[PDB]
């Protein structure tokens, strides 16, 4: 993982950078799009170990073996239709405010 | 001046 | 100082929530796309209460980070929600206010946002308002939404 990168966007279908919805949750968290490195699961497994950084799943319910703050959300699709799944993601980033808004 |  | 009125063509309700409430929405998620940090100011508890939940929902398909006043992280939110009772968090860039009076505090924005709702009953609370901020200051206009 590159020094300049501060997010770890994991999903089986990685989505757009340029997705709205995937724009307001980075804003969100104050992160910069060139700050996000998108992985699926299969290249998460080639990180090397004791890796940090903290990270977004989406859709996938195993944790990653990754040092960080880990927020997960359902699938982009839950996310862009549910209040109530976006109301939990926020209040994920919450509890997690020191390692998100440091 | 209010316009409304 | 800049305070704009946003003109209502309607008292169209929707979702137990006022016109002016669902633009309140509109507004508040375009605001904070734009970079700032807003405070929607509400005239009442259970109007804040509506417009906490409204937010997760309007604008459809949007994440809009927010919450009441006192709740969120440090800070508060980038969109924060107060009411008359409660203590709003400080470093804001934009106040929306739905006060149905001048607000004191208004004074600590360079930017705030009020309404002249549709109803007939209501467009003399909105005279008095845009005279007040006239008085305190204020560079003002009217604009309707797009």
């Amino acid at each position: 993982i590159p020094a300049h990168v501060r997010l770890v966007m994991v999903a089986n279908d990685l989505p757009a950078l340029t997705d709205p919805l995937v724009s307001d949750v980075l804003r969100a968290l104050t992160v910069s799009p060139d700050q996000v490195l998108q992985l699926t699961p299969e290249k998460i497994a080639m990180l090397p170990q004791g890796s940090h950084c903290n990270s977004w799943r989406l859709g996938t319910d195993e944790p990653l073996s990754l040092e960080g703050a880990q927020v997960a959300s359902p699938a982009l699709t839950d996310l862009r239709a549910n209040p109530t799944a976006r109301a939990a993601l926020w209040q994920q980033i919450c509890t997690y405010e020191h390692d998100f808004f440091p | 001046d209010i316009p409304f | 100082k800049n305070a704009t009125f946003y003109l209502l063509d309607n008292d169209t309700t929707v979702d137990g929530l006022s016109a002016v409430e669902q633009l309140v929405c509109e507004i508040a998620a375009e605001r904070w796309r734009s970079g700032k940090r807003v405070l929607i100011a509400c005239e009442d508890e259970k109007q804040a209460y509506r417009l906490d939940e409204a937010l997760w929902a309007r604008p459809a398909e949007s994440f809009v980070p927010h919450n009441l006043a006192g709740e969120g992280p440090r800070g508060g939110a980038p969109v924060e929600i107060a009411w008359p009772q409660k203590r709003s968090s400080s470093r804001r860039d934009i106040l929306i206010s739905l006060r149905t009076s001048f607000a004191d505090f208004a004074t600590a924005f360079t930017e705030v946002v009020d309404f002249v709702p549709y109803e007939d009953s209501l467009k003399q609370l909105a005279r008095e308002r845009y005279k007040a901020y006239r008085v305190a200051g204020f560079n003002l206009n009217t604009a309707t939404w797009k």
